[PDB]
């Protein structure tokens, strides 16, 4: 076989190890998820990080830096949003892992709600990936493995992500991924329904108005590799009916200067037919572990944040912006009216 | 051709 003796059973010991990780995490996330924080005028507004809004700001008291996501409770109703933001606040406050940004406070007032994370200060990939151009393969598998152990860990959980893209993904002081962004995050079994996402991390499922499963994150990490590996990601147009009619195609061309083993791999997450998606298998996760572009992955040395980080950003200080965009900064106003105080009862 | 800046997510199709 492709393994020997000592190989086939260091792996399968490995995998058990896995289960048995995930089985302890998973007693750890349903504790917190069943028994789960601050207030405005407890930090100073610094900048803006990115909108959609995110802001830097120092706590008073210990003088320590956040990233704050301010959210207006009257867009989220008009957007129909309640739900996914009550499923971001309520994810994040119960995960606990390596690669996933942590939520220190939370709270609200009459205008917005508030979301308070650990600030990671090495900027979005996509910055570092529209400047360089493209990574080498060496180097997007480095990050592409972070991500197969976040996924890994979330759908354990009955986690889907929805929203992969190189803009969600944040690099910390070491040269590793924190994942942010969960807003489409959701506890699902099985099926669900909702058309929402980003255009070009779409699985076609979603396009075709499917009722879709978790492997949806397993084509959006496909489109990611190669993103992070091209340059420019495999349905690619100036309008989203035009990305949706590539996707649903299905068609992909590669880059020539791709290996076969990453193509190999790409064909086998970016497949239209689930029946043969990788991550969507019998075989599980491992089918994407045990991949030959993975080969020289050390998975637990990854998730022990012991492999030396192809890029490591430059850091000037605690509350050091460099490697961020600016962007229109708007005062924070908070009417004297409580808005929407039923809708987020629970937030 | 396709879109190079920053891509915001969508809540319906
Ligand atoms: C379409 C572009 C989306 N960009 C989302 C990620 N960047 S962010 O500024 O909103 C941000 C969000 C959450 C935590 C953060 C922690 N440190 C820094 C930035 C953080």
């Amino acid at each position: 076989g492709h393994m020997g003796n000592a190989a086939a059973a260091k792996k399968g010991s490995e995998q058990e190890s896995v289960k048995e990780f995930l089985a302890k995490a998973k007693e750890e996330f349903l504790k917190k998820w069943e028994s789960p924080t601050a207030q405005l005028d407890h930090f100073d507004r610094i900048k803006t990080l990115g909108t959609g809004r995110v802001m830097l700001v120092k706590h008073k008291e210990t003088g320590n830096h956040y990233a704050m996501k301010i959210l207006d409770k009257q867009k989220v109703v008009k957007l129909k949003q309640i739900e996914h933001t009550l499923n971001e606040k309520r994810i994040l406050q119960a995960v606990n892992f390596p690669f996933l940004v942590k939520l220190e406070f939370s709270f609200k007032d009459n205008s917005n709600l508030y979301m308070v994370m650990e600030y990671v200060p090495g900027g979005e990939m996509f910055s570092h990936l529209r400047r360089i151009g493209r990574f080498s393969e060496p180097h997007a598998r480095f990050y592409a493995a972070q991500i197969v152990l976040t996924f890994e860990y979330l759908h354990s959980l009955d986690l889907i992500y929805r929203d992969l893209k190189p803009e969600n993904l944040l690099i910390d002081q070491q040269g590793y991924i924190q994942v942010t962004d969960f807003g489409f995050a959701k506890r699902v079994k099985g099926r669900t329904w909702t058309l929402c996402g980003t255009p070009e991390y779409l699985a076609p499922e979603i396009i075709l108005s499917k009722g879709y499963n978790k492997a949806v994150d397993w084509w959006a990490l496909g489109v990611l590799i190669y993103e992070m590996a091209a340059g420019y990601p495999p349905f690619f147009a100036d309008q989203p009916i035009q990305i949706y009619e590539k996707i649903v195609s299905g068609k992909v061309r590669f880059p020539s200067h791709f290996s076969s083993d990453l193509k190999d791999l790409l064909r086998n997450l970016l497949q239209v037919d689930l029946t043969k998606r990788f991550g969507n298998l019998k075989n599980g996760v491992n089918d994407i572990k045990n991949h030959k572009w993975f080969a020289t992955t050390d998975w637990i040395a990854i998730y022990q944040r012991k492999v030396e980080a192809p890029f490591i950003p430059k850091f000037k200080g605690p509350g050091d912006t460099s490697n961020f965009d600016d962007y229109e900064e708007e005062e924070i106003r908070v009417s004297i009216n409580e808005k929407c105080g039923k809708e987020f009862t629970e937030f | 051709a396709g879109r190079t800046g920053r891509r915001q997510a969508i809540h319906d199709i």
